[PDB]
């Protein structure tokens, strides 16, 4: 990928990875994680219905005009991978979609994480296992620290945590799982999931002795 | 209102044949050219091939003649078969319509034109993993609501391969739903959680069921989530 970053509201200009020799026909595709790719622009400038007119391509007008995708008033929701599928009269059949330009949109408001911590279910404990589940959502930017405590002692055993990734609302989500024996679960006064984000901390606690 | 939905095996062993289907709705397959594109972990989009009207298919040489694309008009289905698979064939596979354009840059009579394709309608994709490891269906546990809105959910534990889909109340409950990205454990097994924030005063009266689907293992678990016995 070719990373590019632009501030909210600014005009992004993404250059095609390959330049045309002769007459060209260029398609642009947007690909957001968890979604099918979407056709943004075809035949150089044509815009499918449903695509915002904030998106435009370069016309082929016999200037040495580099094919470029322009996005005016860049929004958080424009953060995606962009593909320029370049066809020209000298290059032969274009099997490659080319590399992605990964557009990161910066300048968004800090948002503190929502944190939900679930203790082990009675059903899991009956099966002789125990998992604490910490779900972290709606935060921005994406850098976060997730720590677990047993009572007040830090813990590093049984801990599996995801890399944060963008949600549909363009904030981040992550989760952390702490695997315990039922005996460990019941023998402590409490366990906490502690999430530190931009210098501040959201912390949830569960206890075997409380509902 | 033409719509595309892919379906596949979820897991194939190396050296076997990967077979995916795309069901077409809202129009006749006959009114479109068809294509498959895949999206591999760590790689960009890869164009597999396309098939025109007269059942004539053209394939990306990158797949080294391992690919067959075909139509079954009696089912309005598009098919892809990829043989001799390796872990490099692990990807999300998408079906799409293709629009053929013709750019003339000189006299047509002298063949001074080229055809190009725009992919205008895409399916949602279907994940296929190529591994010698055996599939494993998840164990599903309820994540009961606080006793003190409240969040409740389902823990979808220890499965392979990706993905798992979760709905709530058989699709009827969508607002406030959040299914989180799975964690990949050291064991190479996945776990995820799905949460829904619902009104606290709905608890005990309103039924909340998380529907878990892991296609590769043919696991469908319907898990009621009720308030803590305490």
């Amino acid at each position: 990928v070719r990373p590019l970053s632009v501030a909210l509201g600014e005009t992004a200009r993404i250059s095609c990875g390959r330049q045309a020799l002769g007459s060209r026909a260029v398609q642009w595709y947007q690909h957001r994680p968890g979604q099918a790719p979407i056709l943004l622009i075809y035949n150089n400038q044509d815009r499918p219905s449903g695509i915002p007119e904030r998106f435009s391509g370069t016309p082929d007008i016999n200037f040495g005009t580099r094919a470029t995708l322009t996005i005016s008033g860049v929004e958080a929701g424009d953060e995606a991978d962009y593909y320029c599928h370049m066809w020209d009269s000298r290059s032969g059949f274009s099997w490659s979609f080319g590399g992605a330009t990964r557009l990161t949109v910066l300048g968004q408001p800090k948002a503190a994480p929502s944190v939900t911590l679930f203790p082990p279910s009675s059903e899991e404990l009956q099966a002789n296992k125990a998992t604490l589940v910490c779900l972290i959502s709606d935060f921005y930017p994406g850098a976060v620290t997730v720590a677990w405590k047993a009572d007040s002692s830090p813990v590093k055993a049984g801990v599996e945590t995801t890399t944060p990734s963008k949600q549909s609302n363009n904030k981040y989500a992550a989760s952390s799982y702490l695997s315990l024996t039922p005996e460990q679960w019941k023998s402590h006064r409490s366990y906490s999931c502690q999430v530190t984000h931009e210098g501040s901390t959201v912390e949830k606690t569960v206890a075997p002795t409380e509902c | 209102q033409v719509q595309l939905q892919e379906s596949g095996p979820g897991l194939v062993k190396p050296s076997e044949t990967l077979s995916v289907t795309c069901s077409v709705s809202g129009d006749s397959m006959n009114n479109y050219y068809w294509t498959w594109i895949r999206q591999s972990p760590g790689k960009g989009l890869e164009w597999i091939g396309y098939i025109s009207d007269r059942e004539s298919a053209t394939y990306n040489p990158s797949l080294n003649s391992r690919v067959v694309i075909s139509r079954d008009t009696s089912k309005n289905q598009l098919s892809l078969k990829l043989n001799s698979v390796t872990p490099a064939d692990t990807a999300v596979y998408y079906c799409a319509t293709a629009r053929r354009g013709q750019r003339i840059y000189g006299v047509v009579s002298f063949g001074e034109f080229f055809y190009y394709y725009s992919m205008d309608v895409w399916g949602k994709g279907t994940t296929v993993t190529v591994s010698s490891a055996s599939t494993k269906g998840p164990s599903v546990f309820p994540l009961a609501p606080s006793s003190k809105t409240a969040a409740l959910g389902c823990l979808v534990k220890d499965y392979f391969p990706e993905p798992v889909t979760v709905s709530w109340n058989s699709g009827a409950l969508t607002s406030g739903v959040h299914t989180f990205p799975a964690v990949l454990q050291s064991s190479g097994l996945y776990s995820l959680s799905s949460v829904v924030t619902v009104p606290s005063s709905s608890l005990g009266t309103q039924t909340y069921i998380c529907n878990v689907n892991h296609k590769p293992s043919n696991t469908k678990v319907d898990k009621r989530v009720e308030p803590k016995s305490c």
